[PDB]
């Protein structure tokens, strides 16, 4: 692989990384989803460019379509969530346990 | 042999479609005629089994065992029905129900030539058992007793299934006869130890094994009086039965592994007719009897000779019945004065004649007297022992001892002496107690007058 | 919410689940998960409060972040073989992320943590829902994939779901928890049998839906989700707790009762293979499973607790509202075993 | 066809069938006050479904037959036994304030099933807004504990927020005096024991938090105990209300139907009212309630389901 | 004797009770035709008659 | 693992192919398919019993449903185990045949030529 | 008059009915293995003039 | 209260004799009672003990014990007209054995 | 001092010990989401280090 194949799989996991770890509002994790969301889309294009594979230069634009509705759910979660306490915090959601 | 298995079947639905005050006098008059049915497997032959099909077979070392369940059944009918009245109708024939699904499942556990079928069947007995001890037992730690009862065995035999899957991908086949026929003689390694020990403590904690054995007093004290019945007089024989099933793929590795298997038992024999001596309890004392008595079968098992084999199952047979004698004897006591305290009730030969007349024959063949087959399979085993080590004398000699003090002591403790005075509520003893401890003994006595039905295929 | 829209939204479910059951391409079944989470959603929060909003968030962040990492897998596959159809997954390190995405969707340990916190924070029907038709697209992956596993990660992460389920389980009195840690213990039986037989999955798979259907069905038909609320059921209905207690013990695992036919088969496959100690290992620690079904067992029909006064008016009362479907999922949950052999259909 | 969600998605809507006459009205007051008498003339001018109110033996006359069971399998608490002895050390105080509560519960639900079934409107005496009355005044006597109104507002709690307020609340002002008259009157010995301190605690009750907090859900008509008789007048001012102000008029009809979901299945109404609280009161021993269970299920009609008992006269139960 | 209505009446539902009885019927049928036509061409394809 | 599935000739969503009519159908008095039946009356009695009415005689038409109904599933049930079974006993057969080299049938020797270690009981 | 005894007696037929059936079922279980019938080096046999087979 | 709930007390055990001195301690039903007693009696002693102790003596000897005695009989009368010894060491012809070839 | 104490201390009493302590120890979670998925990273990046580099 060249340098630009490392980078985006480096941006990738930088933002799994800054999805799994949180730190007090939930928009800042969805803004790390949306990221994953763009480097997956930058990764799969560049794979189809290099190969010239014509029928697959659809599936990014599809996969785009899909990353909108996780980040509309995401939103309407939040929208809740802020109703119940005024505030996105993520240590609110304690109600349940294991 | 579905001529016995279809009967029971049959009792089912005789059972939920009776009227509701006649559901004692069916049982009990169907389930006699079925163990009268089932006498006619004692004609056995002398070199093979009885192969009914490709799945039940009857041997000599299985017939006595289903006359003994098919014959036991009517006995706990009666004992139940009394402590049973004020129950609802549905619960009385739920009750019925849990005894007729035990008896099935003994009876097509005892016949079943596949080994896997049997251990499926061997493990389908639980389920009853667990219900009527958890469900009609009297005092609260029966929940207790109930896990105590169910783990206890589930640890020992799940490692058996894993071996018996094992053996059928290593030789094809898990049918007696074929495994029999096409046996091969076990290395020495830590993989066949580990196989021995598999298809082993299942049966150990089954009998049980001394030190395995925690469950055992727990179950059969919290236990109803048909429920302690069917744990003392046959469930225990399962261990014995797949013992000397599943002996005959372990040689010679045997003779290596069985030592302290043999010294458990016998330091067990000893530590527990010690432990009958100081028991204030009346139950806890034919359990921990019932171990002493199951250990001695261990060693029998263990030692693999004929003579031993021979003692095994007679043993095994007489303990059956005098342990569920017994268990009914002490019953009667406790449902006059609803306490099992030893030292409660005393001097009831002054008040009950014929209960102590009961309770002396109960204790005289407890205690091996001869010409009881009681006897004749301690003897066997002792002689067998003798030839596998002279020391052994020493141990078994004292159980011989031990055992018949605390016997004694019981008999000593419950119908001599002077009555309680405040006891006033000792009612006569009524037709069918007598009559449960009549069924009870006179078989014993006739199965001595004609000892080979029960000494096993090795006669 | 409508009834209309319901319906719209469970069909959704059901037809994500269907798109990644009958699709040959990889972009197709991550396809079919988007549409099975995004219709999922509402459905858990059906009766809005608090517990449900907050399972809601938890579930769509765990589902999310799994999908993220089902699609970085399958484009790792398709740069190092343009493939597109979902095979022997010819790189391993898309295979691991693969492997540890589907366990992350299957609730499978250490990814387990959100399984009870959804289903105590939901109702009984969106709880069934959840444990029983969420299971079979992840699964049917696996079944698809299974040539090119790592035994050893699998056969981890199921030994773990075992144990914990019967760790986490053994400390609850809520119901839907329990059945939360009972499912997940089942999760790892059915995918420790994964890379040697699929068939065995499959039968794992059926027999556990059915226990599972005829227990949350049981529940809703005597409103309880607790103990103490289950403890009351004796003075009101005392066949459906004995019903209850038969299939507790089926799913226990006892013979002759169906909950045995699959443990008993998956133990004899991996048999074949030498496998010896995992199948022991994984038997003494269902015990623990069959411990708490047991104490729920005495909690609600070997014993009779004390009940209240009001409980006289309800027994004036009928359930308007019948399951027409209860009786036969009892049978086949706990009457089944005699016909054993009939698996051989699943292949 | 039994209501559901089939019958929802075709057809049958709840809001075209209120017709302005739905209005549930209910009548309160104190202790011996005419308001039954009120309560049936306005059903009777204004063509409502009138509600007697809700005793021990309600659920009784509901199922069945609408003959009343015997109080040992039905209630288990005495009315009269709480005039004679209040402070009862066995709890039949808060027994029959639980009991009633639960019936109260259930006639509540029978009227807004019937009301959001047909659109008559209904008319009822007392109702589970009103009960707490009563509560208040067991507890300043001393005749029950603190953890019984706990208990009893945890119920509550549970309970009445699944449902909808009544439209006008009417009530009839009497004075303490003029009701122990009447009560004097009436010639019921057990009420004769009747202090004037419990039916002023009633009134207190009543008029400082029943009234005020109820104004706020809609008006409240107030007549004194002259101004009742003129059934007429009461109804005529009844029928010029601007009823605006609740939250009667924001039900939509998906919320109609959920709460018509509700009203039936009494089982789901009447969930929350056996939760596993144990009070002594109302905490009943494993035995008790097996043997009464056992005795319930032998009466005449109800081993089986309804259709199902051949021995109250049910015939071809084998093609059922 | 019921206070109700009690929809389920004396004589019971008889299209819901015609439907499952000619279901029943038609079933049984249809398996033992079903199990004729596999015989005989079972028969034919083995060579028995 | 995967057996049977990528078989040659495997119609995907057949349940029953044209080779199975080949092989005898099982006899209406199956003991397997007793044992649907019996299920179905199992079933139709907790039926019975769920709805609170006479276990034994509520409905019969409802029983006589159940009963035909897990019927008529277990009949073509078997027919496809059976037909599963031959499918594998048939495989199995033509893979030895055709590779002899893995299968040999060696010599048979009588049991006077073998020497077996005797281990005695003592 | 033996309508009530019928309805009340008609439980204890199904014990020797299930013995009965469980003969019938044994004697057809035997009749599968007959594969070594008049075949076996101890007991083979030359059959009577009369007779078809040396059991059942 | 001063009582943690509401429960029956609990019942004194009823004595059988009180209703019917000659009660045979099967059922409270008099009737019923007695013909418990007499079936149990009946099926019990009569039938299965008596006939069935019977019919186990007389079973026929398919342990073939008198059979293997007259074996006996015959091999050792014709083993002592003849000399030969009584038994042999071996049960299996050595001509049928064939041992290994080389022991070293 | 052997079957009432020892014997009860060795097998039943020791795994009841056992089993209660490893469920407090599994089911005390105070369901914050931060905790777990920290969790989930740091299993990921196990999975990827033991079992993915080992093919
Ligand atoms: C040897 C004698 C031979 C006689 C031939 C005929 C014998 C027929 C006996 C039938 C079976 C016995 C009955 C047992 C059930 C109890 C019945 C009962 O309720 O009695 C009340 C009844 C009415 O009296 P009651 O006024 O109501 O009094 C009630 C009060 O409670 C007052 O009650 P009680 O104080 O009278 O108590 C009853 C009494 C007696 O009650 C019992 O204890 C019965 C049980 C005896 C001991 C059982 C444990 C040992 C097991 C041995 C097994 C042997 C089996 C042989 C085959 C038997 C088949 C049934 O108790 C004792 O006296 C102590 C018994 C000590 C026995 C020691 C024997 C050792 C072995 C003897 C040799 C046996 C082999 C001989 C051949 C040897 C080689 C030549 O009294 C009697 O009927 C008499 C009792 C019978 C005594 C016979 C004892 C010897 C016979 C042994 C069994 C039969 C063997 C037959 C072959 C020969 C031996
Ligand atoms: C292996 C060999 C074959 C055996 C197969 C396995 C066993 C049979 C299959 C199992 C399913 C069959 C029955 C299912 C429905 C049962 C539901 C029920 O409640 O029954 C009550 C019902 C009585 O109710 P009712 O008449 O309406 O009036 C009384 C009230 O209902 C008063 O009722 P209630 O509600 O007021 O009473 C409350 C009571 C009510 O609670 C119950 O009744 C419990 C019933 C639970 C059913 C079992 C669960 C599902 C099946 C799994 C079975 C597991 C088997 C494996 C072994 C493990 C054992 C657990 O609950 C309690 O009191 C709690 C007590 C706690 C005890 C816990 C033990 C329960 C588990 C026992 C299961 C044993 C197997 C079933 C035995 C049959 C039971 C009737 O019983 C019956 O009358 C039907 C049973 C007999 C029908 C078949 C007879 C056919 C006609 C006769 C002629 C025979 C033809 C022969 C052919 C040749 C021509 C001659
Ligand atoms: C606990 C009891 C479990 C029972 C489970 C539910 C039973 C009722 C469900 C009825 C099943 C409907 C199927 C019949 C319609 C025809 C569909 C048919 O074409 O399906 C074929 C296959 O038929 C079905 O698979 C057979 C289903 C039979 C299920 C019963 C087996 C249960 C095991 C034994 C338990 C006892 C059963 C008792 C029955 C009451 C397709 O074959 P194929 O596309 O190539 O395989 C796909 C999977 N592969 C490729 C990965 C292999
Ligand atoms: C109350 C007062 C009591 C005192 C008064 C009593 C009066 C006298 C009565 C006592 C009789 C004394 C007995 C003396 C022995 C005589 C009987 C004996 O000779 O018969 C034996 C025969 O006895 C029977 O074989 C033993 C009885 C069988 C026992 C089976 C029990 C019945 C089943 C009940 C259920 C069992 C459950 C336990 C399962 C194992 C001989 O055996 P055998 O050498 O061959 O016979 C050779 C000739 N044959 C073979 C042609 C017949
Ligand atoms: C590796 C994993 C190995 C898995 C081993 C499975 C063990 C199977 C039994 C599990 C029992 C767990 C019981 C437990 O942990 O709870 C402690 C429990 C608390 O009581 P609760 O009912 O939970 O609460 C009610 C009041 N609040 O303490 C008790 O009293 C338990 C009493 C009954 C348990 C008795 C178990 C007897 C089993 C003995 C033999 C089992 C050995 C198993 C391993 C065999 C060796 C290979
Ligand atoms: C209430 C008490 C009950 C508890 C008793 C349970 C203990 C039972 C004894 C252990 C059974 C484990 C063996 C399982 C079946 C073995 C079958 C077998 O033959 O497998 C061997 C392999 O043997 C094993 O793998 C066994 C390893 C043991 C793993 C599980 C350990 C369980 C605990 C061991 C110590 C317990 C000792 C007995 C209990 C003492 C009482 C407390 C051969 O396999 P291959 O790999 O093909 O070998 C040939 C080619 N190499
Ligand atoms: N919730 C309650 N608590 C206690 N007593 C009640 C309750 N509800 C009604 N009662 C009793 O009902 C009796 C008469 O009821 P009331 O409605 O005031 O008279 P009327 O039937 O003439 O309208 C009164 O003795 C009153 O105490």
């Amino acid at each position: 692989m060249p340098l630009v194949y490392m980078n985006i799989i480096m941006a990738f996991a930088i933002a799994l990384a800054g999805l799994l770890m949180y730190r007090s509002h939930l928009m800042s994790s969805l803004l790390c989803l949306e990221g994953m969301m763009l480097s997956l889309f930058i990764m799969s294009t560049l794979i189809i460019l290099n190969t010239h594979f014509t029928l697959a230069n659809m599936m990014p634009i599809i996969l785009l379509v899909f990353a909108a509705c996780e980040a509309a759910l995401g939103l309407s979660l939040l929208v809740m969530v802020s109703n119940t306490y005024g505030t996105d915090y993520v240590q609110n959601l304690n109600l349940l346990q294991c | 042999m579905l001529k016995i298995i279809i009967p029971t079947t049959m009792l089912l639905p005789m059972t939920w479609m009776s009227k509701h005050n006649m559901i004692w006098i069916n049982a009990t008059v169907h389930s006699l005629l079925i163990s009268l049915i089932s006498l006619s497997l004692l004609n056995q032959l002398g070199e093979n089994s009885l192969n009914f099909s490709l799945t039940f077979f009857s041997d000599s070392l299985s017939a006595p065992l289903l006359v003994l369940t098919t014959w036991l059944l009517p006995l706990m009918l009666m004992a139940s029905q009394s402590h049973l009245s004020k129950e609802t109708t549905t619960r009385k024939k739920l009750y019925i129900t849990m005894l007729i699904l035990l008896q099935l499942f003994l009876i097509m556990t005892f016949t079943a030539t596949e080994l896997i079928l049997f251990y499926i069947l061997f493990e389908a007995t639980l389920v009853p058992t667990l219900i009527i001890i958890t469900r009609w037992g009297n005092q609260t730690e029966r929940l207790n007793a109930g896990l105590y009862f169910l783990f206890y065995t589930l640890a020992g035999s799940l490692p058996l299934l894993v071996a018996l899957v094992y053996i059928q991908n290593t030789t094809g086949s898990l049918n007696f006869l074929i495994i029999h026929y096409w046996s091969h003689p076990l290395s020495n390694s830590w993989s066949n130890i580990f196989m021995w020990l598999a298809c082993i403590m299942a049966f150990m904690v089954k009998m049980p094994l001394y030190g395995l054995h925690l469950w055992l007093p727990k179950a059969h004290v919290e236990a109803p009086i048909a429920g302690s019945m069917v744990l003392a007089a046959v469930l225990l024989k399962l261990g014995g039965y797949g013992m000397m099933r599943i002996t005959t793929i372990l040689n010679p590795l045997t003779n290596y592994m069985a030592y302290p298997f043999l010294m458990l038992s016998m330091w067990g024999m000893i530590m527990t007719s010690s432990i009958c001596l100081r028991q204030t309890d009346l139950k806890s004392l034919i359990a921990y009897s019932s171990v002493s008595h199951m250990a001695l079968v261990i060693v029998a098992i263990m030692i693999q000779t004929p003579w031993s084999f021979m003692g095994a199952t007679a043993l095994m047979i007489a303990h059956g019945l005098t342990s569920s004698m017994l268990f009914c004897l002490a019953n009667t006591n406790y449902e006059r004065v609803h306490s099992r305290t030893m030292i409660l009730a005393r001097g009831l030969q002054t008040l009950l004649p014929l209960m102590a007349t009961w309770w002396l024959v109960a204790s005289l063949t407890n205690l091996a007297l001869p010409p009881s087959i009681n006897l004749i399979g301690e003897l066997f085993i002792i002689t067998a022992s003798f030839s596998w080590s002279n020391i052994t004398i020493i141990l078994m000699g004292m159980n011989m001892m031990i055992t018949a003090l605390y016997s004694l002591y019981m008999l000593i403790t419950t119908q001599r002496g002077k009555y309680t005075h405040h006891i006033n509520n000792i009612k006569p003893s009524f037709t069918r107690e007598n009559a449960l401890m009549a069924l009870h003994i006179l078989p014993l006595l006739l199965l001595t007058l004609n000892p080979k039905m029960i000494l096993g295929p090795l006669y | 919410m409508n009834p209309i829209i319901y319906t719209t939204l469970i069909m959704t479910v059901m037809s994500g689940t269907m798109l990644v059951m009958i699709s040959s391409h990889w972009l197709l079944i991550w396809i079919g998960f988007e549409m099975n989470l995004l219709a999922m959603i509402p459905v858990l929060m059906k009766n809005f409060n608090p517990r449900a909003t907050e399972a809601a968030t938890k579930y769509f962040l765990t589902q999310a972040t799994a999908s993220m990492m089902l699609m970085m897998a399958i484009i790792i596959n398709l740069l190092y073989s343009g493939q597109w159809t979902i095979t022997k997954m010819f790189n391993p390190v898309a295979m691991t992320m693969m492997t540890m995405a589907l366990a992350m969707k299957l609730g499978l340990s250490p990814f387990h943590f959100w399984v009870p916190e959804v289903t105590q924070g939901i109702s009984l029907q969106a709880g069934l829902l959840l444990l029983t038709w969420q299971k079979l697209a992840p699964l049917s992956v696996l079944c698809q994939i299974s040539q090119s596993i790592n035994p050893n990660l699998m056969l981890t992460m199921a030994m773990l779901s075992i144990l914990i389920g019967g760790w986490g389980g053994l400390n609850q009195t809520q119901l839907r928890k329990i059945m939360a840690y009972s499912s997940i213990a089942h999760m790892g039986w059915m995918t420790a049998v994964l890379p040697y037989n699929t068939t065995m999955t499959i039968l794992n798979l059926l027999i556990y839906i059915t226990m599972t259907l005829a227990m949350f069905m049981l529940l809703i038909h005597s409103s309880a989700t607790t103990t103490l609320s289950l403890s009351h059921t004796w003075n009101k209905m005392p066949v459906i707790t004995s019903l209850m207690m038969v299939t507790l013990l089926s799913m226990g695992g006892l013979p002759p009762l169906s909950g045995f036919m699959p443990k008993w088969m998956i133990i004899q496959e991996m048999t074949k293979n030498e496998s010896i100690i995992m199948p022991t290992l994984m038997a003494m620690t269902a015990l623990l499973n069959l411990y708490f079904y047991m104490r729920l067992a005495y909690s609600s029909s070997l014993t009779m607790f004390p009940s209240t006064n009001n409980m006289k008016m309800k027994w004036q009362f009928e359930h308007t509202k019948q399951m027409k479907l209860l009786p036969t999922m009892i049978v086949l949950s706990t009457l089944v075993l005699p016909m054993t052999p009939a698996l051989s259909s699943l292949n | 066809l039994q209501y559901g969600p089939l019958a929802f998605v075709l057809g049958e809507r709840t809001t075209r069938k209120l017709t302005e006459t739905s209005k549930v009205i209910t009548v309160d007051g104190n202790i011996c006050s005419g308001k039954g008498r009120l309560a049936r003339e306005i059903a009777e001018k204004l063509g409502l479904r009138h509600f007697p109110e809700a005793g021990i033996h309600y659920a009784d006359s509901t199922t069945g037959d609408g003959k009343p069971l015997d109080v040992q399998l039905s209630g288990n608490c005495s009315l009269e036994k709480f005039y004679d002895d209040p402070k009862s050390n066995d709890g039949n105080s808060y027994r029959l304030q639980s009991w009633l509560y639960a019936s109260r519960l259930l006639q509540y639900a029978d009227a807004l099933e019937h009301l959001l079934s047909t659109g008559q409107g209904v008319v009822l005496e007392r109702s589970i807004y009103s009960d707490f009355v009563f509560l208040e005044a067991m507890y300043r006597q001393g005749f029950i504990r603190k953890q019984c109104v706990e208990h009893y507002n945890e119920v509550k709690k549970v309970t009445a927020c699944e449902y909808l307020p009544p439209h006008v609340v009417v009530y009839v002002d009497v004075p303490v005096p003029e009701i122990q008259s009447r009560i004097q009157k009436k010639g019921n010995p057990h009420e004769m024991k009747i202090t004037a301190a419990y039916l002023q605690d009633i009134e207190n009750a009543y008029k400082k938090t029943f009234l005020p907090e109820m104004s706020e859900k809609c008006e409240v008509l107030q007549y004194s105990a002259r101004e009742a008789e003129d059934a007429e007048k009461v109804v005529e001012d009844i029928e010029y209300l601007k009823c605006d102000k609740g939250p009667w008029p924001d039900q939509d009809d998906r919320t109609f139907h959920r709460l018509r979901m509700l009203v039936q299945n009494k089982l789901e109404v009447l969930n929350y009212t056996t939760i596993p609280v144990y009070l002594p009161e109302i905490t009943i021993g494993a035995h008790q309630s097996d043997r009464v269970f056992q005795k319930f299920t032998e009466l005449p009609g109800r081993k089986y389901s309804p259709g199902y008992n051949e021995d109250v006269g049910d015939k071809w139960i084998w093609l059922k | 004797k019921f206070y109700i209505r009690e929809p389920p009446h004396g004589s019971p539902d008889w299209l819901k009770v015609g439907l499952t009885l000619g279901t029943s019927v038609f079933l049984w049928i249809y398996l033992i035709k079903q199990h004729k036509e596999d015989v005989l061409e079972y028969k034919r394809r083995n060579g028995l008659e | 693992m995967t057996m049977m599935s990528g078989r040659p000739g495997r119609v995907p969503l057949q349940f029953l192919p044209n080779e199975a009519r080949s092989l005898p159908p099982p006899k209406l008095t199956d003991p397997r398919l007793v044992y649907m039946g019996f299920l179905g009356y199992c079933s139709g009695l907790i039926d019975n019993a769920i709805r609170r009415r006479p276990v034994v005689s509520a409905g019969l038409h409802r029983q006589l449903l159940y009963v035909t109904s897990f019927v008529f599933f277990g009949y073509y049930l078997l027919k496809r185990q059976d037909y599963m079974y031959a499918l594998r006993d048939h495989d199995m057969f033509a893979y030895v045949k055709s590779h002899p080299e893995d299968f040999p049938e060696k010599d048979k020797k009588t049991y006077g030529e073998i020497l077996e270690e005797f281990h005695p009981v003592r | 008059n033996v309508l009530q005894i019928v309805r009340d007696h008609w439980v204890h037929i199904l014990v020797p009915v299930g013995f009965v059936f469980g003969c019938y079922l044994d004697r057809r279980s035997d009749e599968k293995l007959t594969a070594f019938r008049n075949k076996s080096l101890l007991f083979k046999r030359e059959l009577r003039p009369n007779e078809e087979v040396t059991w059942k | 209260p001063t009582i943690r709930l509401q429960e029956d007390p609990d019942p004194e055990d009823e004595n059988l004799y009180e209703k019917n001195p000659d009660s045979h301690g099967y059922d409270k039903d008099p009737i019923v009672d007695l013909w418990n007693m007499r079936v149990v009696f009946f099926f019990g002693f009569s039938i299965v003990l008596v006939l069935g102790s019977t019919f186990v003596a007389y079973l026929p000897d398919y342990r073939m014990q008198e059979w293997a005695r007259r074996e006996a009989e015959r091999l050792v009368k014709y083993r002592e007209a003849n000399g030969l010894p009584l038994m042999e060491s071996n049960c299996f012809d050595p001509n049928k054995i064939q041992l290994p070839e080389d022991e070293d | 001092l052997l079957d009432l104490i020892w014997l009860e201390t060795i097998l039943p009493k020791t795994t009841s010990f056992i089993q209660m302590k490893m469920s407090i120890m599994v089911s005390n979670q105070k369901g914050l989401i931060k905790l777990y998925f920290l969790s989930f990273l740091i299993t990921i990046m196990i999975s990827m280090t033991l079992f993915n580099y080992h093919e």
